C-alpha cells in the first residue's frame, strides 16, 4: 500500500493520515536505496506542520497549523531554486543509501577524502592541490567555507594522532569566512598536524583570539588606525619601537619578528619568478 | 516566455552584447515624475535583472560599461530589510562589475544612511565639504589610503574645491575643480518671479 | 545615466549619439516626438517616452512585490503563477479553453 | 494508570494534562528508585512551558507560550549530541538514590 504527500493543503484523503506519521515516528514503514532530491525537505516538514486532529475521531489537516511552519518552506523551495546555487552545490541526489544507521558519515568522509587528503599509509596521487573559487558568489562563501573547514576538523579528530599527515593550508581572504564552536579547527589545530597561513588586509575583523595563536608576523604597509590597533592589542612578542614604521613602508617592503628571528628586522622581499597571473582589467583596449 | 520579457528589457536600457548594432553611445534616463514610495522597489528590481543578464553572457560577451548613480542612499538600501539577510542587490552587482567590466559612480549627500559594506567596495574618493559629523565618521571608518592630516581641513572647504586620494593617486591633494561648459541646468523656481506677475 | 531631476540633457549638447528617454505617459495624447539619424550631433528637444511591462519582474519579483504572510496564501499564488499561460480573455471575462472548443 | 510525555506540542491526550501535572506539584503519587537519562530535561522543561487551560472545562498545548521556552530545550538537546562532550561527561543514568532528598 501507498500513500501521497502533497506540499499544499489539499483536503483529499485527510481521513486517514495521522495512522501513517505515528507509523512512520515508530520506525515501522519500509525504507529507501537512493538518496531523494533536495525539494523533498518542504512535503514532509509541511505535513508534519499542518496535521491536527478530529471531532469525529479521524484526522483533519489545519490550516491554523500550517502559518506556524511556512517560512520554513519559503526559505527552502526559494534556496532550492536559485541558479547561482545550483550551479555549485549538488541538489539533485540519486545514490546509494545503505543501513546501519551511518549513512550520513560516510557521505561526509568521502568528500573529505577527496578535498584535503588521505590518512598515513594509504596513497594519494598529488602534492600540491589548488583550488579554484572563481564561480562562486559572495553570498554563498561564508556558509559553504565555513561548513568545509567543520567538516574537516571532525575527521581530523576521528583520525587520532596516529593516522594524521602534516599539511599546510594556505587561506586567502580569510575576513570573509574565518569570522563558540565554529573555531574548533584553528584551536585545536596543533595537536593534529596541521599549520595555516592566514592573508587578509583587514586584522580587525577577525576574532582577537584566533589572531593570538601566530607565532611569526609578516607586516606590509597599513594605514588605517583601526588595524594598528588590533595589530598593537594581539601581540605578545615585539617591541612599540617598531611598530612606528609600518605606516610609511613602500612596496615590497615588511617588517619581521617571532620565534624565528633572534631580533626584529626590516626585509626587502624577492621578486618571483614566474609569479600570480594576475592583471589589471583595462578599458581602453576596446574603446580604442 | 519569462526569460526573454527581462531578456530584452534589461537589452532596451543598458544595451546589446558585443558583436551586435547600437545605435547611441551615451544613454539619459530621466525619471522626474515618479513617487518616492516606488523608487526603491522598481529601481532595486532593476539593478539585479542587470546583474543577472550581466552574468548569463559571461566574458567572452560583454562590454565595458560605466553606470552613474545619483542620490544612492534613497534606493541602495532596503526600508524592509531590518534583518541583514534581505540585502543582495549591490553587492552582487558590485562583484559582478569588478569581474566582468561595469564600473560604478556613486553620488551622495548623506555617507552615513549608505550601507558600510557598499562604501568599503571602492578604490578611490572624492570629497567636498561636509558639515556634520556622524558624515565625518562614517567616511573614517571605511577609507584604506589616507591620513589625518587630510581629514582635518574637509569642514571648512570653499565652494568648489575637493580632496581626492586612492590607487590614482601618488600622494593626496587638493585640488581646485575646472568649470563645466556647458553645464546642467537648475532642477527649482524661484517665488519672486512668480509673485512679481 | 540614471537621472532624477532631469538636468543632464542640457549637458552633452554638441555630442554625437546620444538619446534621451523620458518614463512615464505623455501628458497630451496629441504629442508625437522627433527622432535622429545617426552620426549627426545630439540636439534638445529630441525625446521619447517609454513604460515598463509588468512581465519584466520575474515570479520571484512578482512574489516579493506581493508579500503573502498568511495561512494559505503562497500555495495559491504559486499555483496561479505557474498557470498563466493557458487562460484566454476577450474584453470583459476570463475563460478557459481545451483544444476541442 | 501511566501518562506518555512528549517534547513535542501534537494533539494526543493534551486535555487532562493540567491535573497529572498539579498532582506532581503537590508529590501525591510514586516515586522511582533509578537515575533517568541527561537528555530527560528536555521533555520536562516543554511540558512545563506548554501547558494551558481550553475553553470547556480542559487543558490546552497553546504554542504561543512555547516559543517562551523554545532556546532552553535546543541548548540541552544540543549539549548531549556533540561526540566530544559526550567523551568526557557519562550522562547515561542508570544509578540508584536514596529517600529523603540527599
Amino acid at each position: 500500500e501507498t500513500f501521497l504527500l502533497y506540499d499544499d493543503c489539499r483536503d483529499t484523503n485527510q481521513s486517514k493520515l495521522a495512522e501513517w506519521l505515528d507509523l512512520l515516528r515508530r520506525r515501522r514503514l519500509k525504507r529507501t536505496n537512493v538518496w531523494p532530491p533536495f525539494k523533498s525537505l518542504a512535503t514532509l516538514v509541511a505535513e508534519f506542520g499542518c496535521v491536527a486532529a478530529d471531532r469525529s475521531n479521524g484526522s483533519k489537516r489545519d490550516a491554523f497549523g500550517f502559518s506556524n511552519v511556512l517560512p520554513l518552506v519559503k526559505i527552502i523551495q526559494q534556496l532550492a531554486e536559485d541558479i547561482r546555487f545550483k550551479s555549485i552545490v549538488n541538489l539533485n541526489g540519486g545514490g546509494e543509501l545503505a543501513d546501519g544507521g551511518t549513512h550520513w558519515d560516510k557521505a561526509m568522509s568521502d568528500e573529505v577524502d577527496y578535498f584535503f587528503g588521505k590518512e598515513k599509509g594509504q596513497e594519494n596521487d598529488w602534492n600540491v592541490h589548488i583550488v579554484n573559487m572563481k564561480n562562486l558568489a559572495q553570498d554563498h562563501a561564508p556558509m559553504l567555507l565555513s561548513a568545509l573547514l567543520e567538516m574537516f576538523a571532525e575527521i581530523l579528530f576521528r583520525r587520532g594522532q596516529e593516522r594524521s599527515y602534516p599539511t599546510v593550508l594556505l587561506l586567502e581572504e580569510a575576513h570573509h569566512y574565518l569570522r563558540k564552536a565554529y573555531e574548533r579547527l584553528a584551536k585545536e589545530g596543533r595537536k593534529f598536524k596541521c599549520s595555516l597561513i592566514v592573508s587578509t588586509q583587514r586584522p580587525s575583523e577577525l576574532s582577537p583570539t584566533v589572531l593570538a595563536m601566530c607565532s611569526n608576523w609578516f607586516s606590509l604597509r597599513l594605514t588605517n588606525e583601526r588595524d594598528l590597533q588590533a595589530l598593537r592589542y594581539a601581540m605578545e612578542s615585539g617591541n612599540e619601537q617598531i611598530l612606528k614604521q609600518i605606516s610609511g613602508l613602500p612596496r615590497g617592503d615588511a617588517v619581521a619578528f617571532g620565534s624565528a628571528f633572534n631580533l626584529p628586522v626590516r626585509i626587502s622581499i624577492n621578486q618571483a619568478r614566474p609569479g600570480p597571473k594576475s592583471s589589471d582589467a583595462v578599458f581602453s583596449e576596446e574603446w580604442a | 516566455h519569462w526569460d526573454k520579457a527581462m531578456s530584452d528589457e534589461v537589452d532596451y536600457f543598458f544595451g546589446k552584447e558585443k558583436g551586435q548594432e547600437n545605435d547611441w553611445n551615451v544613454h539619459i534616463v530621466n525619471m522626474k515624475n515618479l513617487a518616492q514610495d516606488h523608487a526603491p522597489m522598481l529601481l532595486s528590481a532593476l539593478l539585479e535583472m542587470f546583474a543577472e543578464i550581466l552574468f548569463r553572457r559571461g566574458q567572452e560577451r560583454s562590454y565595458p560599461t560605466v553606470l552613474l548613480l545619483e542620490e544612492a542612499h534613497h534606493y541602495l538600501r532596503d526600508p524592509y530589510a531590518e534583518i541583514d539577510s534581505q540585502i543582495k542587490a549591490y553587492e552582487r552587482l558590485a562583484k559582478e562589475g569588478r569581474k566582468f567590466k561595469c564600473s560604478l559612480i556613486v553620488s551622495t549627500q548623506r555617507p552615513s544612511e549608505l550601507s558600510p559594506t557598499v562604501l568599503a567596495m571602492c578604490s578611490n574618493w572624492f570629497s567636498l565639504r561636509l558639515t556634520n559629523e556622524r558624515d565625518l565618521q562614517a567616511l573614517r571608518y571605511a577609507m584604506e589610503s589616507g591620513n589625518e592630516q587630510i581629514l582635518k581641513q574637509i569642514s571648512g572647504l570653499p565652494r568648489g574645491d575637493a580632496v581626492a586620494f586612492g590607487s590614482a593617486f601618488n600622494l593626496p591633494v587638493r585640488i581646485s575643480i575646472n568649470q563645466a561648459r556647458p553645464g546642467p541646468k537648475s532642477s527649482d523656481a524661484v517665488f519672486s518671479e512668480e509673485w512679481a506677475n | 545615466i540614471f537621472d532624477i531631476n532631469g538636468e543632464y540633457a542640457q549637458a552633452f549638447t554638441g555630442i554625437p549619439n546620444v538619446k534621451h528617454t523620458i518614463l512615464g505617459e505623455s501628458p497630451n495624447v496629441d504629442s508625437l516626438e522627433k527622432k535622429q539619424q545617426k552620426g549627426e550631433l545630439y540636439s534638445e528637444e529630441y525625446y521619447c517616452y517609454k513604460k515598463i511591462p509588468y512581465q519584466a519582474l520575474g515570479f520571484a519579483g512578482l512574489i516579493k512585490l506581493l508579500r503573502p504572510s498568511d495561512k494559505t496564501q503562497l500555495p495559491a499564488l504559486r499555483n496561479a503563477l505557474s498557470a498563466i499561460n493557458r487562460t484566454h480573455f476577450k474584453s470583459r471575462n476570463i475563460y478557459l479553453e481545451k483544444d476541442d472548443g
